[PDB]
RNA sequence: CUGGAAGGUUAAGAGGAGCGCUUAGCGUAAGCGAAGGUGCGAAUUGAAGCCCCAGUAAACGGCGGCCGUAACUAUAACGGU
RNA sequence: GAUAUUGAAUGUUGGUACAGCUUGUACAGGAUAGGUAGGAGCCUUGGAAACCGGAGCGCCAGCUUCGGUGGAGGCAUCGGUGGGAUACUACCCUGGCUGUAUUGACCUUCUAACCCGCCGCCCUUAUCGGGCGGGGAGACAGUGUCAGGUGGGCAGUUUGACU
RNA sequence: GCCGAGGUGGUGGAAUUGGUAGACACGCUACCUUGAGGUGGUAGUUUACGGGUUCAAGUCCCGUCCUCGGUACCA
């Protein structure tokens, strides 16, 4: 059975109609996923079904009252530590309770989604559970939601999270919800196919329209001649004027057929796919040496993170910083960039222009217009510099909204534009890829590879860093681990040499035997026998 | 765009009035005090 | 073609389409020829399928 | 099962080894391209060694231990694959060097540089 | 046309979550209200067709432009798009 | 396509109407504590500690059952932990197997309905049909109602005015 | 004269108001390779015009010029 039904639900704010003619169904344990561009009512829909926002038009009917609302930025979230099934979540994920304000950004969604799952809920209205999660927690989500009491409605921006944890998709698109059941991987297979059908039918009616307008124009250019070249010879003037009438009656019949087939057809041109173009420059002439962090130590009372972690990174390299949950990722950049018990030495270039990106969205000069916010000097500085950069880089005609009355799936984008418009020559990305979109994080995955070095890319993703990594900082127990490769299992001296040498000589003997099988008879047999036995003898130790 | 607007009462709930407004220059739900002939007085009305 | 038990046969009425276009149409009997003893002998006559359900002896 | 026959077919691109059951029922199969080598590395006898190793790993589940290896196809990886069935825990008893020899039969496709 | 058909859609028939209406009864009022009758009715199932994927022209049909270049006087075997 | 002619079996995956019961640990811990209430004792020759084998889960810590060697020992408040106490009562639908009755769908198979412009016999000197005996198809087909698609093969019609 | 169509780099030419002397394939220039050419490799040059609308114009709008074609005087 269903539980919640939607019919023609719309929404009106000061951009345009976000949302129109929305028909959907929540059922008894469906795993429904919202996909859509950010700012497209992705989480305004959740506040409509919560009755957190009152819809302008359309009827939203629900049956069971419990509506667990787990949003983005709930902004000094409460510490009502009640109904202790929450603390099971708060202790599988390895999160302490003790504070809220001194926590990193990584822990706070795991401590809000914790309280949200266990108040009591047969229906989850949650915004984005896949921001700042490591894979041991990202994997813990799917085992929650598979082993769960009811229906889940989530706004993922992940092709990763929906191959496992989806039954329906309520894709938001050009102001219209469309639902598709079954998966997300076959969902885009479904969309590309419907786009091919509508593109073929629009290409057909446009071609047919041009054909009938051409064959209508040829008849017109004959009717003009046949009317003007009468009254000359042979037959009075109405045997030849009737022929013009005979052609001009067809010239209207075909136009009436054209307009009737077009009113029955009504096949719209296909709306284009979404591109960003986005790119980067940062082409400044730069020195060599950037960051020498020697003998660093960071502690929080008794909570000790860093101890004597000596690493030195210079310009022109991809530095991926990976922490599974709470490795201080966000804390290191603050103690790279600042004072307050960076115990030891942190030297940085004095003339380097470090452009900083935060995990937390709490650095906006709020209630300002983006007009006053973005430095737009004269004429094309609004257009050629800025407004093109907005609309081309995901903005609508939203030149002046308040920037956290904005969408909050923007405002990462505002930070991003303010960086990339100006070629700051040093970036540090404290977790960029989580609020963004599958067309938005992709181009940042791309252009940051073509970026001209000195990047410190914290990312809890495993696939974003595959384009933006040369060296790694694996924060671990008792401080950093400056890795330049995988650096696992402590690459060795005697056994690895014996293994590689014996296998290479083994393949020598095997290829020597197998290239010519009956010649230089039998030394190879003793060779391969002794080498294979010695390989077993070396691997046995 | 320009939309037809009904302005329902609050003391009576009765509709009683129509004028037009923008969805862009007036995006919020507009309210005025007009005369309610059921209430026989000036009353705050409300777009519905 | 009429049933031998009851007077149930082909009638006629209208094919009323959408737009209420009155075409002219016939209504047949679900008759289903079987072997029954209408006389002392079985004779294999038409029956009807309304009259065949549990009433008349095969 | 305990006994089976190992069909190796090594041709100038690939060396496919299928360890089957005596009246022809494949326990496990792996090729040189199944191991991951996509390019010309498919032709190297190391990939035939690796393919015999993977076929030997796959064969010893429900299982079998003593093989009987039939070499088919003109290639290079016959010797390494016979040796690698031994070193992966199996025994290779008979070696049937059976490449399909037509007597006169069908005519071949044309020689290449012409 | 012919073939495929995993998948989307797609009827009536099936199903019956529910909402009305009536009503004994409970309610000083206001109103709520079981069972029944009865009006409507959502989720689900539901073919062929169509969307889709291939073949077929002695099937229906259709069969282009422009630019430069050779002992100059001209064209272009040629090349570009 | 559904439905009616049109029923006889054998499996199938869902769901009820009667029924079996098992699955339960963030850490601290002697451990596997789901919680609400009683709780200072219970289990034992119709067998306890221990060993072992197997159905079963497992977040591989250790639990669960059943059977087989054993011979009088387990186990509970309290002791400790920590947010909360271990012997019955129920549930929680998280995670299975087995049977009865129907429920929907699908695959086979049967034959007695239906069908045979198949054979033989009789009515009968008959290429009709119809009785009997075989054979073949067989719940299909055909046929009736209901429905969708297709449908210029056919039908009624429309296809404006100024000039 | 009227109607219909197009006017971009040396060339042919895509671009739904969102960055193009040009984004795409050729030419072209400077270098490399070669004995010297060719191929090949590296880097490099305001939308026919004039006036607006716009934060933004090849595009939206008003006018001028050119070329293709149909529609005429005449031979
Ligand atoms: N409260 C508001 N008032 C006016 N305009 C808004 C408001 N909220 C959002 N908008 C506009 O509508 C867009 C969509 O906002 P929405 O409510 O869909 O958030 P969302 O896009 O679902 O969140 P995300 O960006 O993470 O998807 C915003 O980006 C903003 O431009
Ligand atoms: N000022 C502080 N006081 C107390 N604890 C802190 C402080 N700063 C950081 N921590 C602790 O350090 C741990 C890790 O935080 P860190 O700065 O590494 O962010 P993180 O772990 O990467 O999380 P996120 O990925 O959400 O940023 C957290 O558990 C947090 O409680």
């Amino acid at each position: 059975k269903e539980i919640v039904t939607l019919t023609n639900v719309s929404y009106e704010v000061k951009d345009q109609t976000v949302f129109k003619h929305v028909n959907a169904s929540v059922q008894q344990g469906d795993i429904i996923g919202i996909i859509g561009k950010n700012g497209a009512g992705k989480s305004t829909l959740l506040h409509l079904i919560h009755n957190d926002l009152a819809p302008a038009q359309g009827q939203i009917l629900r049956k069971d009252i419990k509506l667990a609302l787990v949003e983005q930025e709930t902004a000094a979230y409460s510490f009502a530590d009640q109904t202790p099934a929450e603390k099971k979540l708060l202790e599988k994920w390895h999160v302490p309770l003790r504070d809220f304000h001194q926590l990193s950004g990584g822990e706070k969604l795991k401590a809000r989604l914790a309280k949200g799952l266990s108040e009591d809920a047969d229906l989850l209205l949650l915004d984005q559970p896949t921001n700042h999660l490591d894979e041991k927690s990202l994997q813990f989500l799917i085992q929650q939601l598979k082993h769960y009491n009811g229906t889940v409605i989530l706004v993922s921006h992940d092709r990763y999270f929906l191959d496992e944890a989806a039954t329906k998709i309520w894709s938001l698109e050009d102001q219209t919800l469309i639902e598709f059941k079954g998966n997300y991987s076959g969902y885009m297979k479904f969309r590309e196919k419907k786009r091919l059908t509508q593109q073929r039918e629009y290409e057909k009616q446009q071609k047919m329209v041009e054909r009938i307008e051409a064959q209508m124009n040829g008849l017109a250019s004959w009717s003009e001649k046949a009317h003007a070249q009468s009254t000359k010879k042979e037959g009075f003037k109405e045997y030849h004027r009737v022929k013009a009438k005979r052609t001009d009656a067809q010239i209207k019949s075909k136009q009436k057929r054209l307009e009737k087939e077009l009113e029955k057809a009504k096949a719209e041109p296909v709306t284009p796919e979404y591109t960003v173009r986005f790119s980067i420059d940062t082409t400044h002439k730069t020195g060599k040496r950037f960051l020498e962090v020697q003998n660093v130590t960071k502690a929080f009372g008794e909570r000790t993170l860093f101890k004597n972690a000596n690493f030195t990174i210079q310009h022109g390299e991809k530095v991926a910083i990976i922490g599974p949950n709470g490795s201080g990722k966000t804390t290191l950049l603050n103690i790279i960039l600042g004072q307050e018990t960076a115990e030891g030495s942190v030297w940085v270039s004095p003339s380097a222009n470090i452009g900083y990106l935060t995990q937390e969205v709490f650095d906006l000069p709020l209630e300002q217009t983006p007009e006053e916010l973005f430095e737009n000097e004269t004429f094309k500085a609004r257009g050629h510099v800025q407004n093109l950069m907005r609309h081309l880089g995901f903005t609508a005609a939203q030149w002046t909204e308040p920037i956290k009355h904005m969408s909050m799936g923007e405002r990462v984008k505002i930070k991003l534009m303010a960086y990339i418009l100006e070629e700051k020559d040093v970036l540090i990305l404290d977790q960029p890829t989580n609020h963004l979109d599958l067309p938005s994080r992709e181009q940042l995955e791309e252009t940051l590879s073509q970026y001209s070095g000195t990047l410190l890319a914290v990312s809890h993703d495993r696939y974003f860093l595959e384009k933006t990594t040369n060296s790694k900082l694996v924060i671990s127990n008792n401080g950093i681990e400056k890795q330049l490769a995988a650096a696992a299992a402590a690459a060795a001296a005697a056994a690895a040499a014996a293994a590689a040498a014996a296998a290479a000589a083994a393949a020598a003997a095997a290829a020597a035997a197998a290239a010519a099988a009956a010649a230089a008879a039998a030394a190879a047999a003793a060779a391969a026998a002794a080498a294979a036995a010695a390989a077993a003898a070396a691997a046995a130790a | 765009m320009r939309v037809n607007i009904t302005l329902a009462c609050t003391e009576c709930g009765e509709r009683n009035y129509i004028s037009k407004k923008n969805k862009r220059n007036n995006p919020d739900r507009v309210e005025f005090k007009k005369y309610c002939p059921r209430d026989k007085k000036s009353t705050l009305h409300r777009e519905t | 073609r009429k049933c031998v038990i009851t007077g149930k046969k082909t009638t006629a009425g209208n094919n009323r389409s959408h737009a209420m276009n009155a075409s002219k149409r016939t209504w047949g009997a679900n008759l289903q020829k079987v072997r029954i003893l209408v006389n002392g002998k079985p004779k294999k006559v038409y029956v009807s399928a309304r009259a065949l359900k549990s009433g008349k002896v095969e | 099962i305990e006994s089976g026959i190992a069909h190796i077919r090594s041709t100038f691109n690939n060396t496919i080894v299928t360890i089957t059951d005596t009246h022809g029922n494949a326990i496990s199969w792996s090729s040189a391209g199944a191991l991951g080598f996509r390019g010309s590395r498919k032709s190297t006898p190391f990939a035939a060694q690796m393919a015999a190793e993977t076929a030997a790993k796959g064969s010893i589940e429900h299982g079998l231990k003593t093989l009987e290896v039939t070499v088919k196809g003109p290639g290079s990886g016959r010797e390494a694959a016979i040796r690698a069935l031994q070193a992966a825990g199996l025994e290779v008893t008979a070696i049937r060097d059976v490449t399909p020899v037509p007597h006169n039969g069908c005519r071949p496709p044309k020689r290449r540089r012409v």
